[PDB]
């Protein structure tokens, strides 16, 4: 399958979703962060700090503009490199939720083998996995394999890839 | 269904026309907020001018179902659906409706399994003594507004299709057009069964040109 | 069938008759005031017996107070309780 | 009534060890963990119902019932005789109803 | 004769539907309530200094105050109680629509969605309801998988031989390197760019081990209880400590019991600065403390603001932020087991000091693993393994005043009461469940045992008896009324003399300014006449015994309403079911009664509610106060059904009776509520029957009140049933009653009041009603 670097749009959506502890679909792309976190002033500047040290440079007054053009303004400079937040969140996802012995290298290898996804798509499927964190502990290899399968399906359906 | 109809321009049809222009043309999303806003106007006009009055009205005061006692409700049913002149229920399905409501009252205010006081709805063919009998066995029902479940049950009985439509609007919601416009043709031929025997409430179909 | 059930630790002891006497009297006193027990009821004599069988100086003063502060003008049932009281206080004094 | 006490204990009259333990409990002193009583009466009305069991049906349940209603009533009495004798009690007999 | 001849014979059976009632206090005719109180009471009391319990609620092991009371007083559920329990526990849910083709309106099983008739609820769910309510084996699924039979710990081991290297990210490898120093080797992997971590010999690891803990039983809120069922949104549920949900439900349910469906209604009557929150906890959000002390240490994912959720003052903050939007006092006490009585003590004084006119008072505490374990280590709680050895079932492990009592049962929940000035309660037409006659706290003395119960609260019965030959004229209500009448004539003279002096001063002012001058000075003389009368009433009616050392605060509190020490019918005991507590509290109440000359043979009737609910700590007295008010307004005194055998030691306390069965009495006039916290927190409260208030007002004011209450009750029953069936009892305020521009204008005008907005239909502060002359 053709390589494709992760879109700032997907990364932004996954980071916001994960940070609010909400399903990747529940958050609509065309809404300001301020509307999503209306009350909590703490989670406001906490999401802004997370997007700061993810995408380096941030637009002036970013929290009262919808995620539509924020994705575009980041994408302009952003070059599909996971950065720090998403790398640390994926490490935590693997180490805190995997069978044991099944590391991120083995997950990526399993994606590359069975689904034939290169590093660009692997980053994307893993970000989708982060958005749907099993919030427990995958029991056996078979459970983790099935989980990665169901995540690869969702990723493919989001980006528009066939398997 | 949105078909044009020539009617005699009575107060009722004037009301109908007004609502067609101002309420029933509005899109489904803006219908309910407009009804809420205009509730007190809409209820006054129904009660003054139309052949289907606002049901929840006690001594001319515009209540709601939620703010009406079970006795107030039963007396309003007998006042709208039982003809004093002919000393009979206009429709037998209306008598059933009223009995169903009295049995619900006994169900809500009895402490243990008992016999209904209304054993056959034929007893309601003298409605005042039947009311007094039910609200003497259950005098708590004179003082308590309708349970939210009984409001829901009432509104459910008002949409029963194996029944002549109710001669009143019980609620302002998304189905206000159906409550207002359904079964509007019999009243002109049965003025005894209209609020004040007022023709000016009713819909009378008639050609503009044949009216010369 | 022959499984052992007995254990010393599971033995339950009842011996607080001094407390139950006052409860028994009070329950009677209110049952007569509420007209649950009438003057013809044999359970009024059974409860008398039970209160006499537990009589002491704490119970006698408990009865004296509750009976000598019953307002008989409040109803028939109050005159009935006050009459039966005064009798029961005499009985409980004789059987102390 | 005044000076009465009631002591409710769980007990299987079917069990020999329950019978020994119950009597040995009633007759132990308060320090050792018992009532430090000395029985004046024994009323052994423990029974289990046998209905429909004729001679050819006599089985486990009947043989058990017979241990509750005879054998272990002789063990209760025996135990009460052993305890009274042990404590040299010869003028306070326990009436068996 | 066919089947048509027997159809007219056949007759219809009416099955009952549950018609749940808010059990507002019954209001007698003025003629009957005038007889209970002395004739001198009318006009005597300053009703702005009389505190009343206007509304109450709880969340606890038996559901609500309604369901708890049925279980406490009657030992079994009614149709109403059973339906209410099934709704709370989530077994039934309302349905109004299409159900398998036919249109249905009623209860349906919440899993199958099959219709359920109210009559069938007891046959279908009562067994489940009883099995999963009250004091019962700890349910792990209610405490984040906590199982006292398998209690996780970690033991520090030293490595003896190197571990198989494991994969880790660069960051977490550096973190493993930073901690272990030279006892670990982290190497980058060139291929992929992550790191291998090898723990060497002498490295420190923590290996999980499971301890079997001996406290297996607790008073837990019924299984199924969900804040969503009352209408609390998922974004609140996620944010806050589970304790806060109990407080938020208790506070809306208390407001409903007060007939206040919209809290903003209060602001038609009082400024925003006059609604206080005086409620408190012993430990606050212990689930958040776990979060920040254990879950953070174990690198588990915890919300960043978990700190704020732990503070005891944060539950009252959420109540202000979501329901009340007041700017009134906020005084959060921390009294351990006496918290809820300290809360009433503070809230009474907050109102008597003029700072607030309404307080929310009460307490709340959670049950979690760490507190359960620590209570076991102090041997405060009953050891459940010993109770099984004694053949006790969980239901009969809390048994106060019993011979064999051996530690309290930990429970969880909240209890709230709304208190306010009688004057405002009558004016608003809210129900009145009881008068708070007295509320006090006491420490004990010099000692070295923080958990030791003491006798400091004995001081509420402190009286000089050196010279008691002649009864003081101060106790005689006629004398006090005669002195108030003398003073009322002198105030009348004083107002005549100020009004003539104002007329003399008006002539010097030019006629164009004379109107405004006379308005401004007449209002001031009105204010100062009100103030002087209220001070007379206060000095003769309410506070006749503050400067008297021959009148105990406890005696004076009852004498206010014409009652005597003999009229204190019921004493709700802390009664935890511990050796030291139950003797000490008996002994204390006994000394109070004996000192105040309580009649020989008139013991107070002990009520030990913790036999049913268990000891919820903070919330303990808030439950006892909710039961005291239910005792008063019913005359039913519940029995301690776990009082198998009253301790022989307690017999010496002749002024106390320990009943085992409910006594339906002909009226209770007053109830004492005693609590004894950890850290020498003794507390008492006296609640008087509400009918002793109405003796102090006139028939026209009484009849006005009775009409307002009747109306408010009807409105509240409508609110309650709607909210129940559509899961919207709780409705979070999105906006304050003022805008952010009006905020400072409303805060600085004491006579600003909310007005019905026509457009929205909601209660808002309009700009016209701020610094208005009207």
């Amino acid at each position: 399958i053709a390589d494709e670097p992760v879109k700032a749009s997907l990364l932004l959506h996954v980071l916001v979703a994960h940070k609010l502890k909400k399903s990747l679909d529940s958050i609509p792309m065309s809404k300001t962060i301020k509307d999503l976190v209306g009350g909590k002033s703490t989670v406001q500047n906490e999401i802004l700090g997370d997007l700061g040290k993810e995408f380096g440079t941030t637009p002036e007054k970013p929290e009262e503009t919808p995620l539509e053009e924020l994705a575009e303004t980041f994408q302009d400079t952003f070059s599909g490199a996971l950065g720090k937040q998403s790398s640390s969140l994926l490490s935590r996802l693997i180490s805190s939720k995997m069978p044991g012995g099944f590391t991120i290298t083995v997950a990526r290898k399993y994606l590359q083998t069975r689904w034939g996804l290169p590093s660009g798509r692997q980053d994307g499927v893993l970000l989708v996995a982060l958005s749907n964190e099993p919030a427990a502990r995958l029991g056996s290899e078979a459970d983790a394999k099935a989980f990665l399968d169901s995540m690869a399906q969702k990723y493919a359906s989001i980006v528009g890839v066939d398997l | 269904m949105g078909e044009p109809i020539h009617k005699i321009a009575t107060r009722g049809v004037m009301l109908w026309k007004e609502f067609d222009e101002t309420i029933f043309n509005l899109p489904k999303n803006k219908l309910v907020p407009t009804l809420e806003a205009k509730r007190d106007y809409i209820i006054s006009r129904l009660n003054a001018d139309f052949q289907k009055p606002w049901f929840a009205t006690v001594n001319g005061q515009a209540r709601d179902l939620a703010t009406m006692t079970y006795e107030e409700v039963a007396k309003r049913l007998v006042e709208l659906m039982f003809i004093r002149s002919t000393n009979s229920w206009f429709d037998v399905t209306w008598r059933t409706f009223t009995g169903d409501f009295l049995r619900r009252v006994e169900e809500r205010f009895t402490k243990s399994k008992t016999l209904s006081l209304i054993q056959s709805y034929s007893l309601l063919d003298k409605p005042d003594e039947a009311i007094e009998k039910v609200f003497n066995a259950y005098p708590a029902a004179r003082e308590q507004f309708l349970n939210a479940q009984d409001i829901d049950h009432f509104l459910s009985m008002c949409q029963n299709p194996m029944q002549k439509p109710v001669p009143f609007v019980p609620v302002l919601d998304r189905r206000f057009e159906i409550f207002f416009k359904k079964d509007s043709l019999w009243q002109s031929e049965h003025l005894e069964a209209v609020v004040d025997q007022d023709v000016q409430r009713t819909c009378i179909l008639h050609g503009p040109v044949a009216a010369q | 069938g022959v499984a052992t059930s007995f254990s010393r630790k599971k033995a339950r002891t009842f011996d607080s008759s001094w407390n139950w006497a006052k409860q028994s009297l009070l329950s009677l006193y209110f049952e007569i005031i509420h007209g649950v027990l009438k003057n013809v009821d044999r359970e009024v004599v059974s409860e008398a017996i039970n209160i006499m069988n537990r009589s002491n100086d704490a119970l006698i003063k408990f009865m004296e107070y509750h009976i000598s502060n019953t307002d008989e003008t409040k109803g028939e049932n109050y005159q009935l309780v006050k009459t039966l009281g005064e009798q029961l206080i005499e009985n409980c004094k004789q059987v102390l | 009534a005044k000076g009465s006490t009631l002591i409710v204990v769980p007990f299987n009259q079917g069990s020999k060890q329950d019978v020994e333990a119950l009597i040995e409990f009633i007759y132990d002193t308060e320090k050792n963990g018992g009532l430090g009583w000395d029985l004046d009466a024994i009323i052994p009305f423990a029974a289990i119902p046998e209905q429909g069991i004729e001679l050819e049906h006599i089985d486990s349940k009947s043989e058990f019932a017979h241990r509750i209603m005879l054998t272990n009533i002789l063990r209760m009495m025996g135990c009460v005789k052993k305890q009274k004798s042990a404590r040299g009690i010869e003028t306070r007999p326990a009436q068996v109803i | 004769n066919g089947n048509s001849a027997d159809a007219a014979y056949a007759q219809v059976e009416i099955q009952p539907r549950a018609n749940i009632q808010l059990d507002f206090p019954e209001l007698k005719p003025y003629k009957q309530v005038k007889q209970i109180a002395p004739a001198e009471l009318e006009g005597l009391l300053d009703l702005e200094r009389v505190i009343v319990v206007t509304g109450f609620a709880e969340v606890g092991p038996w559901g609500s105050a309604r369901t708890r009371w049925e279980m406490e007083a009657f030992g079994e559920f009614s149709l109403e109680g059973c339906v209410e329990m099934a709704w709370i526990m989530g077994f039934i849910s309302y349905h109004n629509g299409n159900l398998k083709g036919r249109p249905y309106t009623g209860w349906v099983d919440s899993k199958t969605k099959e219709p359920v008739d109210d009559k069938d609820v007891k046959a279908k769910y009562e067994t489940s309801i009883l099995e999963h309510s009250g004091i019962r084996l700890i349910e792990p699924e209610l405490f984040n998988g906590y199982n006292p039979e398998k209690k996780e710990m970690i033991q520090e081991v030293i490595v003896e031989e190197d571990l198989e290297p494991f994969e880790a990210s660069k960051e977490t490898a550096e973190q493993f390197k930073h901690q272990h120093g030279d006892k670990v080797d982290i190497f980058e992997i060139p291929e992929t760019g992550e790191y291998s971590v090898k723990l060497l010999k002498g490295a420190t690891l923590y290996i999980p081990k499971a301890l079997r803990f001996d406290r297996l039983v607790a008073g837990q809120i019924p299984t199924g209880w969900n804040a969503k069922t009352y209408g609390i949104s998922d974004d609140i549920i996620s944010q806050v400590d589970p304790i806060t949900l109990f407080v938020l439900v208790s506070v809306v349910e208390a407001f409903i019991a007060s007939g206040i469906t919209d809290p903003y209604e209060m602001y038609k009557y009082v400024h925003v600065s006059e609604v206080g929150n005086c409620s408190g906890s012993g430990m606050g959000g212990v689930s958040a403390l776990r979060g920040m002390f254990k879950d953070r240490f174990k690198d588990e994912p915890v919300q960043n603001d978990i700190l704020q959720e732990s503070f005891i003052n944060t539950m009252s903050a959420w109540v202000n932020m979501l329901l009340i939007s007041s700017s009134g006092p906020i005084k959060t006490p921390v009294g351990a087991c006496a918290t809820s009585v300290e809360s009433v003590d503070i809230g009474v004084e907050t109102i008597l000091s003029g700072k607030a006119r309404i307080c929310i008072v009460g307490g709340y505490d959670d049950f979690q693993e760490e507190g359960s374990f620590e209570f076991g280590n102090m041997k405060a709680t009953s050891n459940t393994l010993e109770e099984f050895e004694h053949g006790r079932t969980p239901a009969e492990m809390s048994r106060p005043a019993t011979t064999t009592r051996n530690g309290f049962m930990e429970a969880q929940g909240a209890g709230i009461q709304i208190i306010m000035q009688a004057d405002l309660a009558l004016k608003m037409g809210v129900p009145i469940y009881g008068i708070v006659a007295m509320a006090a706290t006491a420490t004990d003395k010099i000692g070295r045992s923080v958990p030791a119960p003491g006798k400091g609260i004995l001081t509420t019965a402190r009286e000089h008896h050196s010279s008691v030959k002649y009864a003081s004229p101060n106790l005689n209500m006629k004398y006090r009324k005669r002195q108030l009448v003398t003073r009322e004539a002198q105030i009348k003279d004083w107002v005549e003399n100020e009004l003539e002096a104002l007329k003399l001063e008006a002539e010097e002012i030019p006629s164009e300014d004379q109107n405004e001058f006379l308005l401004e000075r007449t209002r001031e003389i009105h204010n100062e006449a009100e103030s002087q009368l209220r001070a007379a009433q206060q000095q003769w009616g309410n506070d006749f015994y503050k400067r008297d050392p021959r009148i105990a605060p406890l005696r004076g509190a009852l004498a206010t309403y014409g009652l005597t020490i003999d009229d204190l019918g019921v004493a709700s005991f802390h009664g935890t079911s511990t050796k030291a507590n139950d003797k000490n509290e008996s002994a204390t109440i006994n000394e109070m009664m004996k000192h105040l000359g309580r009649s020989e043979g008139n013991p107070v009737i002990g009520v030990f509610q913790k036999f049913l609910t268990g000891h919820p700590k903070g919330a303990a007295g808030a439950w006892m106060m909710n039961g005291a008010l239910q005792i008063l307004n019913s005359g039913i005194i519940p029995g301690n059904r776990n009082a198998d055998n009253v301790d022989k030691i307690l017999e010496q306390f002749e002024y106390v009776l320990y009943p085992s069965k409910t006594l339906k009495t002909d009226g209770v006039r007053a109830v004492s509520i005693t609590s004894f916290g950890f850290g020498q927190k003794g507390g008492q409260a006296i609640v008087v029957h509400p009918d002793y208030l109405y003796g102090a007002i006139t028939e026209d004011r009484y009849n006005e009140y009775v009409a307002k209450v009747s109306a408010r009750e009807k409105s509240a029953y409508k609110f309650f049933h709607n909210g129940m069936i559509y899961n919207k009892l709780f409705v979070s305020k999105e906006h304050a009653p003022y805008t952010d521009e009006l905020e400072e204008d409303v805060y600085l005008d004491p006579l600003a009041r909310v007005s019905k907005d026509k457009k929205s239909g909601s209660l808002t502060f309009n700009s016209k009603n701020i610094q208005s002359k009207d």
